């Protein structure tokens, strides 16, 4: 959500620089992620209903880290990163 | 001396940290635990010894 803040932010700016603009810059330029959030939210909600623990929620991100949509693709790639970060800490602290 | 202090030594007063952050190396940072049984424990179980 750092990069959506971000963009957010420079959105913010630039519709200050220029009184000219309308909503539908915005939308354009948001389109990106209006396509992105609905599918990491789908995401999120069926970790949420599923209750997935532990590594095991390691292994459901997997199973929807293969999604189809490559900014999707993308930042479950970001995400399955930290999550492994995390996995390798206890792995090297087992090992 | 007296005048030095009162003045010179006076006017010449331009007489004006344990970075704990793990971001460096939190990967190789011990755990709390492990960090103190390293670097304090076994100082203290030295000095216990002696």
């Amino acid at each position: 959500l750092q990069p959506y803040r971000q963009a957010l932010l420079d959105l913010e700016q630039e519709f200050l620089g220029d009184p000219h603009l309308s909503i539908s810059h915005v939308n354009y330029f948001l389109d990106q992620f209006q396509l992105l959030f609905p599918s990491v939210m789908v995401v999120v909600e069926q970790i949420k209903s599923q209750k997935i623990h532990g590594c095991q929620i390691l292994e459901t991100v997997y199973k929807h880290s293969c999604g189809g949509l490559p900014p999707v693709r993308s930042a479950l790639e970001k995400i399955l990163a930290v999550c492994h970060g995390v996995m390798y800490k206890q792995l090297s602290a087992w090992m | 001396i007296n005048f030095a202090r009162m003045y010179l030594e006076q006017s010449d007063f331009h007489e004006k940290d344990v970075c704990v952050d793990r971001s460096s190396e939190s990967v190789t940072c011990q755990t709390f635990e492990l960090t103190l049984r390293s670097c304090l424990y076994p100082h203290i179980d030295k000095q216990y010894l002696d």
